[PDB]
């Protein structure tokens, strides 16, 4: 799964 | 209460150099180690670089070694990165923490983490949109209604409805990278239709890096 | 280096569930292993520290312990406020090194998205561009089609999608589709739908204006 | 503060090094100043800098 | 290649979690089993049906 700045989450 | 706050995070060019400072209050971080650790998409959670403010040692990540300094002013309670010869793998969250602090072996306090973006494109402000409400906007007695915030770089971008009043029922939707490189979003909120002209709604969009501060108000349309 | 290998990298499950996610690590780290919250927005927080000790006010419902080189994190009782990331992290040599995380999920009921549509602002009409969005709210779960069509022609490679992550009260998703014209081409046609298919739906959905109408 | 001949060395170095804009020329100075531990990974990375900017 | 492997855990009180489990088909596989494992010490001894190739895993619990 991918970090993203925007969330601060894993997107999966 | 402790806490860590880091800044001076913003855009650079390849090559370039930025300093970070990580403002430490609530205890002494003569007591602690302070450590950077980066966040990216690329690399997840990655430790930096650590310093013991007491005796000056240091420790680096060997992707940073040279490149980057970690030192620390304990008369300002505050430690510092400074990052040379930046490169596109470089862009990340930068958090500074604490380790040891009151026995605990772990770092048990980060800052919020300032964000770093490595890159040769040019800041630009975002236009603010409304996304008015319609009778293609509600249902069942509630009415959505929202703001465009389009064509901004680097991030990161804030909003808000009513000053930081209004968070019920709000959405801001995760920034999208655009093909032109300029990144997009919106936020939209649910609210009673009958609450549609009596009630002010207005998004307050923040852009820092363009010093772009926008208050939107967004109503129903004309006819 | 030592690496820290998490499973899996996904786990979904209903609120009051247990659930156990793992860490191992490339060689002896003793206990020197910590865990780590990534709630939405939020930086990394401390859960549990060498291994199998909580840190001062965190839920009684986590646990952590080791055997050898595996080391599990365990909530007892899934609550709505768990949804996040968890992130495994070795002390032991330096570097201080990461596992990769394991995102956590809540399950729930079925539910239809709301669906709504807004035309291109006229202010944004004044420049050059159209930028027509779909709102699809608070639905579950996350799967869902969401196509566009212009004068009843299928559109492809002119929209963009967004998603929030779960919903804190309801754990439910929203999302954003945003079609992206000239100005010129949204003036030159007449019917913006957008169709949408999801599970909770007993059939699509279109939700279209004619550019124009109040 | 005050420098051996070593940490004055690296200083020379940098500052002499014709193909490095004044914005990097003083952030590696900064470094070595920051950290006197690092002066020859430092000295390095600036040598390489210099080097691709030619 | 990378690929990624589903997984439904049920539970022997008839409760279902999901998991996925990713890398290359050999490794998921592999990590998707040492799990399953993990997860038989305290849920009871597992067994687990393969469907799609290897690339989906139905993996039931005793208690
Ligand atoms: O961290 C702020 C972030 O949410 C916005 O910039 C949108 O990505």
């Amino acid at each position: 799964c991918q970090f993203d700045f925007s969330t601060x989450r894993l997107r999966c | 209460e402790v806490q860590l706050v880091e800044s001076g995070g913003g855009l650079v060019q390849p090559g370039g150099s930025l300093r970070l400072s990580c403002a430490a209050s609530g205890f002494n971080i003569k007591d602690t180690y302070i450590h950077w650790v980066r966040q990216s998409p690329g690399k997840g959670l990655e430790w930096v670089a650590r310093i013991y403010p007491t005796n000056g040692y240091t420790r680096y990540a060997d992707s940073v070694k040279g490149r980057f300094t970690i030192s620390a002013d304990t008369s300002k309670n505050t430690a510092y990165l400074q990052m040379n010869s930046l490169r596109a793998e470089d862009t990340a969250i930068y958090y500074c923490s604490r380790w040891g602090g009151d026995g605990f072996y772990a770092m048990d306090y980060w800052g919020q983490g300032t964000l770093v973006t490595v890159s040769s494109a040019s800041t630009k402000g975002p236009s603010v949109f409304p996304l008015a409400p319609s009778s293609k906007s509600t249902s069942g007695g509630t009415a959505a209604l929202g703001c465009l915030v389009k064509d901004y770089f680097p991030e990161p971008v804030t909003v808000s409805w009513n000053s930081g009043a209004l968070t019920s029922g709000v959405h801001t939707f995760p920034a999208v990278l655009q093909s032109s490189g300029l990144y997009s979003l919106s936020s939209v909120v649910t609210v009673p239709s009958s609450s549609l002209g009596t009630q002010t709604y207005i998004c307050n969009v923040n852009h820092k890096p363009s010093n772009t501060k926008v208050d939107k108000k967004v109503e129903p349309k004309s006819c | 280096d030592i690496q820290m290998t998490q499973s899996p990298i996904l786990l979904s499950a209903s609120v009051g569930d247990r659930v156990t996610i793992t860490c191992r690590a490339s060689q002896d780290v003793n206990t020197a292993v910590a865990w780590y919250q990534q709630r939405t927005n939020g930086s990394p927080r401390l859960l549990i520290y060498s291994a199998s000790f909580l840190y001062s006010g965190v839920p009684s419902r986590f646990s952590g312990s080791r055997s050898g080189t595996d080391f599990t994190l365990t909530i007892s009782s899934l609550q709505p406020e768990d949804e996040a990331d968890y992130y495994c992290q070795q002390h032991y040599t330096t570097p201080p090194t990461f596992g990769a995380g394991t995102k956590v999920e809540i399950k729930r009921t079925v539910a239809a998205p709301s669906v709504f549509i807004f035309p291109p602002s006229d202010e944004q009409l004044k420049s050059g561009t159209a930028s027509v969005v779909c709102l699809l709210n608070n639905f579950y779960p996350r799967e869902a089609k969401v196509q566009w069509k212009v004068d009843n022609a299928l559109q492809s490679g002119n929209s963009q999608e967004s998603v929030t992550e779960q919903d804190s009260k309801d754990s439910t998703y929203s999302l954003s589709s945003t079609l992206t014209l000239s100005k010129a081409d949204y003036e030159k046609h007449k019917v913006y739908a957008c169709e949408v298919t999801h599970q909770g739906l007993s059939s699509p959905v279109t939700k279209s204006f004619n550019r124009g109408e109040c | 503060g005050s420098y051996n001949k070593d940490q004055q060395s690296a200083f020379y170095e940098i500052l002499n090094m014709p193909n490095l804009n004044e914005a990097q020329r003083n952030g590696f100075i900064q470094s070595l100043k920051d950290d006197p531990s690092q002066s020859t990974n430092v000295l390095g990375e600036a040598k390489k800098l210099n080097e691709s900017q030619a | 290649s990378e690929v990624t492997i589903k997984v439904n855990l049920i539970f022997a009180d008839g409760k279902i979690q999901t998991a996925e489990f990713k890398g290359t088909f050999e490794e998921a596989t592999a990590e998707a089993y040492r799990y399953a494992a993990l997860l038989a010490k305290v849920n009871g001894e597992y067994t687990a049906d393969l469907e799609d190739g290897g690339n989906h895993m139905n993996i039931k619990f005793a208690g």
